């Protein structure tokens, strides 16, 4: 689980505007039926911006106007932008979940 | 006289938000006053100091400005 826009420097330092987020599969989903893998995304002061189910694709994009407009104006309430943002992600399925990996991050 | 204040924009700073400022840190204020052209003022004709024979003709201009050159 990691950005691979991250700064050459300064892992903590993302360059571009949109947030190159890839993670990897999770290797007993051969097995496992239908899996869909939930994204939560926290603002600064611990608040969370959304909870993004995501299958099917294992590299996640944050497009700088969800950064903009998706949560400047409803959570902060006011024209704006984040930069401290954290990531982490879980795999679950259907008829059960796995909280072990919603520790990420 | 203008005053002028700058700053560095990354990647994050869209057209909106540069136009709001909102997401850059702005510099200090710094004033100058813009300079003033040449103009010339008078303009007279003498002959050159000399002990023998007829001095040649020289001619005076008198200006105001800021040129440096």
């Amino acid at each position: 689980f990691r950005v691979v826009n991250t700064a050459s420097g300064d892992v903590t330092e993302f360059v571009g505007p949109d947030v190159k987020l890839a993670w990897d599969k999770i290797p007993e989903e051969e097995i496992i039926p239908e899996i869909y893998y939930t994204l939560e995304i926290y603002d600064s002061q611990d608040r969370m911006l959304r909870s993004v189910r995501i299958e099917d694709v294992y590299t996640y994009d944050y497009l700088l106007t969800y950064n903009k407009a998706d949560f400047a104006l409803l959570n902060s309430g006011a024209l704006g932008i984040n930069r401290k943002l954290r990531f982490r992600i879980r795999a679950e399925g259907e008829n059960g979940e796995q909280s072990v990996g919603w520790a990420t991050i | 006289t203008y005053e002028v204040q700058g700053a560095f924009y990354d990647s994050i700073i869209d057209s909106e938000l540069l136009n709001a400022q909102i997401g850059i840190n702005l510099s200090d204020k710094q004033t100058f006053k813009m300079k003033s052209a040449p103009r010339i003022t008078g303009a007279r004709c003498e002959s050159e100091p000399v002990d023998v024979g007829v001095g040649a003709p020289i001619v005076y201009i008198d200006t105001t400005g800021e040129a440096d050159y």
